[PDB]
């Protein structure tokens, strides 16, 4: 169907769909060295993102569903809206002020089951 | 409630470092990564994004790939400080053009040889704009030798301008605006994502912009702050106009040993007689271009206004001319035949030639430029220019230039480099 | 018992008991160029293969088995020659033609059931 | 609380519920060089750790129970002296000399474990 | 039914970077990885693998390599520009052997001194193959004056050829051909992986190949198309000929200062008498050895087919002579005492030196080799020939080289690169 980003102007719900197309493209000394730090820096930042979901338990998921509940004060809309109307790029303005506190959470919650996982073994 | 997501098309503004790619040269040679022979384009539908083409970092850092280029090209070759000597010169008067009596300047100088122990008495032509007088009214020295040591370029890595082509990192993307009749700032619809930039072949020239891309269906004017006189204004075309420019003289070359290993290379005789280097631009066709331009500018400055063109201001040869390089050998052409008008066969644009270049507005590192061999005729395409406004009936407007970021930011105002950022959140109605 | 690709004239099924012999061994400005270009490509390399294993939903495995049928005309073997009689340079060179049509079924699988795991949560 | 390695001191028990803190601390051209090296090698020592723990089937944990039986002969302490009176670097120095006994069993027997989950498929 | 296997024992044909490998050197010094004390070798059972010597880009890699590092341990020192300069040169006379009337010349010069005020007057001696008479019959210059500029090695690096080893990055593998009576092409059984290669020796000859490893079992016969006289037979022994060759002067050493920080070193007066530099080959060692090669030979001419031994044609001393370094002093042997035969004590083998070094086939860098004080001996072992072939009834083969990269195409011809690709498919009985 569509190419890299080509659902950046869908809804999210009708991206979301395609979520391998963008992740599959984030893989004279002088000219070199700049060239070295390009690529040293792309794995750098997926490197960073992948221990990221691993932390939060969702390692090698696209979709990982959490154990953290929505707080209606971070975007108080209906499944409908945000799924149907909205695009992500609406969608990572919208909540970016609360980005950090998220994250926080999902930290949290990982690290609360994981030991609940370990005292029932 | 929470789910997380990874692999979202979002993204946000980021300056990084883009590599080059392309299908001897001053340029790009092997430092440069092979290009896709089956490149993509992805139109991204429903998609507004805000483009500011003063503000686009991609010509800054062309700029400075440019630059360095050009410094590693001269690097490995000879240095001239031997010939920065006093000069015994006298006119060449010889089946001379009253147009250009006092041009060439027929200089004797003792030169090193292999040996160390032995000097050898040479001569070669030098144009007036490489020398100074100085002091023994024949005595003169090269116009550098008081300010820079000077290199001889390599004649055999030339500066034909092959196209680059951009091409970001992984982790991010180019995206292009491809909305007709956009001007430079502001949002616009209509927008792409590319591997890679188109090639772009980087030219050099004040005043008037040579072999570049032309605009989709109307001549457009582009500048920061069109109400500010202090800001340059840009042309886009939408048709080019041909401009064929020539260097008339049967020159000859010869190769002067100067040490063990190194020669350097000077003007000859001039087989047959002398004549002045020129330009032609077919009157016709820049009158209809000239018309649409103004019909532009009445836009902005209101269709009432008296629109005049005028030549250039003062300041240095390499600023008041429309200078380039073509066949090997720059060129400084006098303009004003263009931009001499109230509003809106051929004209005929005399040229002077020079050897001794300083480049871009760099003091330090002066090249000489090896003289080609027989007759220069060259043919290309005016694609815009570069005006400014001397600013109440009336505006004036003069050919400007001088710093090369104008005329990069010409073919890359359509690009914007974004950062892909994959991870997001959203509420859903599922629970671990 | 054998070291890196000692199974390598094994048959298939004697080999891939030695997955991590060879997964593990998978890893003058000038020459330092050439040095720290080798290095990086071997861990671009090792992050691909990892990307592609992660989005089939083979993560951390280093046997993975899917829910994508074979097709008799990628091969029309039986379990017996392809595991007690062949090597696997020899698999490799007899279903080379097939390999991208695989991965691409491989890929859509998981998209599917990813999607299925998260409606029933 | 504490940050990067401030449970260093603490006994084994306290700590260890501090493990995204030390993992997320892991992440002229001749000093371009060497910023490169740095670099490289921040990511090549953090994928070889990552590398070990897949092949153990712990990928994605910070804590991971595994099926490999303590040897009292490794260190004779009761839970009590482990978990509460020792730091991790005082553990560390007493069983340095059975690390790679360890390492070598868990390999063991998460390959037995994963061909007999294929069998049961 | 599709299982996904990683870890997989699969390889392909690949081109890579190696890197070196060792347990004030001309080549590898500290941009080179330690060696591994007890490295692997793992012999793979039932593999067949297919090998091709003339294809083998490890070769290109190593000629690439050593060039390099050859260029970045001049790089630092003394240029001799000041010594191109005429020279007033004499015959060297006091007590020749009769084989070296006018080999030696004994040259004064004014040379620079540390200020830039004075000169001095300076002698040396120099070989007849150093310098050129010009016009006045005493004028000499030095033979590179008119081609190239010479640096002066560095007297404190040296030119012994120690091993490298070239060892494969992660995700690579070399492979190694154990199968005796391997000719260079096809497939072979008896295949190992290697983490890198056994120490390879650096040496540079023409002819001759020196130093280098030994046949298991027989003399070895190896071309890229043995029918193709155009091509180098390259003929690997199984014994080793003992050559001793020796310079049998005592040399002495004088320094020239010749600017502030810097000196030249010149060949000062001769202690003793002036002899020749030769090498001695033992006869019968050589007759034997000779006699193996011939056997061989007739597998691919006939067996009744005569073949000739002849000596070498024309061409420039680095070609047609046996060259190599050894002691530090460049020597060019007369070979054709070895290569004189139908079919099948000791040989003497005169030899003249150079002090003016052309290495490659390069033109413009020129080096200077800095004389060894005393008398120099060298014993080394010849390890096989490059032969060429000149071409109903007979055959006759004549020293060939002058391209290096067949004297590394001898030792790399068992080894091979390839990239590991560890996933796999393939069914199973069984469904997630
Ligand atoms: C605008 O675009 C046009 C069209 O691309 C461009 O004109 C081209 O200029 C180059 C260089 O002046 C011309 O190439 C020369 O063609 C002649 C034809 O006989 C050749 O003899 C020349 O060879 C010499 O120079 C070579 C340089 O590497 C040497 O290698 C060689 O040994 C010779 O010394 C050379 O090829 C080219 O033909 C024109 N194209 C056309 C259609 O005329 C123009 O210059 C561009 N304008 C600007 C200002 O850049
Ligand atoms: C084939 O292999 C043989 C054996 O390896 C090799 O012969 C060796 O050559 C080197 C260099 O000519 C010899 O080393 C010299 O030995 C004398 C003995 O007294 C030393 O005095 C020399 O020292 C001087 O040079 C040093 C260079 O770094 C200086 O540091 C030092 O201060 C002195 O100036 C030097 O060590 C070596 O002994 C022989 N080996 C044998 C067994 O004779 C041969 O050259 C190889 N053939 C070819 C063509 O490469
Ligand atoms: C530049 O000056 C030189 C030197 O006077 C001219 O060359 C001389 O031309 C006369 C004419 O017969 C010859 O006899 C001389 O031998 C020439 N001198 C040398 C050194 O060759 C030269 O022609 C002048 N060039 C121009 C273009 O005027
Ligand atoms: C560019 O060409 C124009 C046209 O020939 C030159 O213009 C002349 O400039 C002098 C300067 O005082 C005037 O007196 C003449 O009347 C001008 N000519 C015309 C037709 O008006 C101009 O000088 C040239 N520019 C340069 C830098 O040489
Ligand atoms: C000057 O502009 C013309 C018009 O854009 C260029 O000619 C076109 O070149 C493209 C390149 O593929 C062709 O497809 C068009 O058909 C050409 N147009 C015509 C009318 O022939 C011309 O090449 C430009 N000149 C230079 C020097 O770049
Ligand atoms: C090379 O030439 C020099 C210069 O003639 C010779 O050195 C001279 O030898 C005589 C003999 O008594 C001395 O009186 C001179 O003072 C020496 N000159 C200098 C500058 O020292 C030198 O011997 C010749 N060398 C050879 C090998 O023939
Ligand atoms: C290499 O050594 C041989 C043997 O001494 C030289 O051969 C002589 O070459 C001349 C050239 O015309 C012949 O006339 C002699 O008869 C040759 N000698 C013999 C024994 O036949 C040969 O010239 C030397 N090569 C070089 C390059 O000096
Ligand atoms: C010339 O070849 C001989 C025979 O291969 C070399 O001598 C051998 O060197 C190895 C190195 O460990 C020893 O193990 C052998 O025992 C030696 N053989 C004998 C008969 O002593 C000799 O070193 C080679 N010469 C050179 C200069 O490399
Ligand atoms: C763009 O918006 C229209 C509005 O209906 C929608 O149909 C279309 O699918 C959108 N683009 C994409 C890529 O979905
Ligand atoms: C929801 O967020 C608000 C502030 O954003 C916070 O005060 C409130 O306690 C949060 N609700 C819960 C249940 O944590
Ligand atoms: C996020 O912070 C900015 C800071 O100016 C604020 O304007 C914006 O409203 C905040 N977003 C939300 C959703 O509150
Ligand atoms: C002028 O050109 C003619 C062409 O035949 C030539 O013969 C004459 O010598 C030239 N004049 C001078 C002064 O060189
Ligand atoms: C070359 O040097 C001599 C030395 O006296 C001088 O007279 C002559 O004018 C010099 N030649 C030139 C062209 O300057
Ligand atoms: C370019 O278009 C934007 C769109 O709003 C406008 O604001 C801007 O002033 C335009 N440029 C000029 C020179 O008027
Ligand atoms: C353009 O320049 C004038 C000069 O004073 C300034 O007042 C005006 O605000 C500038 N326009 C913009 C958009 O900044
Ligand atoms: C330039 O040369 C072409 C032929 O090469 C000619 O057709 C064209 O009219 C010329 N242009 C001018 C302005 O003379
Ligand atoms: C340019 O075109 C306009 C169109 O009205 C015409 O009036 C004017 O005279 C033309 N100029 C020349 C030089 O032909
Ligand atoms: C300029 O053109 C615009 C286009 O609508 C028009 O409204 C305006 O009145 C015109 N001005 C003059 C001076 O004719
Ligand atoms: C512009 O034209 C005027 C006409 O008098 C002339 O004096 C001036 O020098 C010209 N400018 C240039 C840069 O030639
Ligand atoms: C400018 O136009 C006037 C109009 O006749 C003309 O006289 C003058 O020479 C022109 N200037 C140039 C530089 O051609
Ligand atoms: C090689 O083939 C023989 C044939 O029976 C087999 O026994 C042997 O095990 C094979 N090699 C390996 C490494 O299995
Ligand atoms: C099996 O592959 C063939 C072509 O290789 C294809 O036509 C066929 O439909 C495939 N079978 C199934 C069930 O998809
Ligand atoms: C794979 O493609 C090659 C291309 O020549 C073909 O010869 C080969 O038979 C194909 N393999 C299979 C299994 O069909
Ligand atoms: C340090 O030791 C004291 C002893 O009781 C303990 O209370 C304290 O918590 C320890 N430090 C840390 C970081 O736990
Ligand atoms: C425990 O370790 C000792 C040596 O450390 C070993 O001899 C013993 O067999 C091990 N116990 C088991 C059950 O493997
Ligand atoms: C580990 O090895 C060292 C080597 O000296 C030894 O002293 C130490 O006691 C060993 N550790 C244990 C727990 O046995
Ligand atoms: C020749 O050698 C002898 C050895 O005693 C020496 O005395 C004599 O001077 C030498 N001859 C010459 C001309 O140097
Ligand atoms: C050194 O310079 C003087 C200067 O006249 C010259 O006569 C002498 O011959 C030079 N010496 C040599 C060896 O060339
Ligand atoms: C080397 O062995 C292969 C094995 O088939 C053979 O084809 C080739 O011709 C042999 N080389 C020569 C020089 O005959
Ligand atoms: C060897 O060279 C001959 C020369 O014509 C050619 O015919 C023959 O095919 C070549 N052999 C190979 C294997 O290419
Ligand atoms: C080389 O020298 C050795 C002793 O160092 C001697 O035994 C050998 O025979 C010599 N070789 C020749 C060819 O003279
Ligand atoms: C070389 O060996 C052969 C063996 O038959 C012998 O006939 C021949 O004369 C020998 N050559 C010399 C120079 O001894
Ligand atoms: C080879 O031997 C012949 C014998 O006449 C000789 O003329 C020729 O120069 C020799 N070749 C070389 C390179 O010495
Ligand atoms: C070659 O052998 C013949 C046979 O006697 C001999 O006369 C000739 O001198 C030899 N050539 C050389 C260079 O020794």
């Amino acid at each position: 169907f569509l190419g890299f980003l080509g659902a950046a102007g869908s809804t999210m719900g009708a991206a979301s769909m395609t979520l391998t197309v963008q992740a599959r493209n984030l893989l004279l000394t002088v000219w070199g060295i700049k060239q070295l730090q390009a690529r040293v820096l792309a794995v750098e930042r997926y490197l960073r993102d992948q221990q990221l979901l691993g932390i939060w338990g969702c390692s090698g998921k696209l979709i990982c569903c959490t154990n953290v509940p929505w707080n209606s004060s971070w975007s108080n809309r209906n499944l409908s809206e945000i799924w149907d109307n909205m695009t992500w790029l609406q969608w990572d303005k919208e909540i970016s002020n609360y980005t950090q506190i998220i994250y926080g959470l999902l930290e949290e919650s990982q690290n609360q089951q994981e030991k609940n996982e370990q005292d029932l073994l | 409630w929470v789910t997380v997501y990874y692999g979202v098309p979002v993204w946000k503004d980021a300056e990084t470092t883009l590599f080059c790619a392309s299908d001897h040269n001053v340029w790009a040679t092997h430092a440069c990564v092979p290009t896709d022979p089956n490149p993509q384009e992805i139109h991204l539908e429903n998609v507004t994004e805000e483009f500011n083409m003063w503000k686009n970092n991609m010509v800054e850092q062309m700029h400075t790939d440019i630059i360095s280029l050009w410094d590693q090209s001269l690097k490995p070759c000879v240095k001239l400080t031997p010939l920065c000597v006093t000069l015994q010169c006298t006119n060449v008067t010889n089946n001379i053009t009253d147009d250009m009596r006092g041009e060439l300047k027929n200089c004797s100088f003792n030169m090193t040889t292999e040996l160390r122990d032995k000097k050898q008495k040479v001569y070669s032509l030098f144009y007036r704009l490489d020398v100074v007088q100085i002091n023994s009214n024949k005595e003169y020295r090269l116009i550098n030798c008081n300010t820079s040591a000077i290199t001889q370029a390599c004649p055999k890595v030339s500066f034909e301008p092959i196209p680059i082509h951009y091409c970001a990192p992984a982790g991010f993307a180019i995206l292009k605006c491809k909305d007709k009749k956009f001007n430079g700032t502001g949002p616009c619809p209509s927008v792409s994502t590319v591997q890679c930039t188109h090639g772009i072949k980087p030219v050099v020239s004040t005043q008037l912009l040579l072999n570049g891309s032309l605009a989709e269906e109307e001549v457009m004017i582009r500048s920061e702050n069109i109400t500010n006189n202090a800001k340059n204004i840009l042309v886009q075309f939408n048709t080019p106009v041909q401009i064929n420019c020539t260097r008339p003289n049967n020159n000859t070359r010869k190769s002067i040993r100067i040490g063990p290993g190194q020669a350097f290379y000077a003007t000859g005789d001039i087989i047959g007689d002398i004549r002045q280097a020129h330009c032609n631009v077919s009157k016709a066709t820049w009158n209809e271009t000239l018309g649409k331009v103004v019909k532009q500018l009445r836009k902005h400055f209101g269709n009432n206004t008296i629109i005049r063109f005028a030549n250039s201001s003062g300041g240095d040869l390499e600023v008041t001319t429309h200078s380039f390089n073509c066949g090997g050998e720059f060129f400084y052409c006098n303009t004003s035949g263009l931009f001499n008008s109230t509003w809106i066969d051929s004209i005929t644009l005399p040229c002077r030639i020079k050897q001794i270049i300083n480049m871009w507005q760099r003091i330090g590192q002066a090249m000489y430029a090896p003289p080609i061999q027989g007759v220069i005729r060259c043919v290309s395409n005016i694609t815009g220019l570069i005006l400014t406004r001397d600013g109440s009936t009336t505006e004036t407007f003069r050919p400007g230039g001088g710093d090369m970021r104008d005329n990069w930011r010409s073919e890359l105002y359509k690009y914007k480099v974004v950062k892909i950022e994959p991870l997001g959140v959203a509420p859903t109605r599922c629970k671990r």
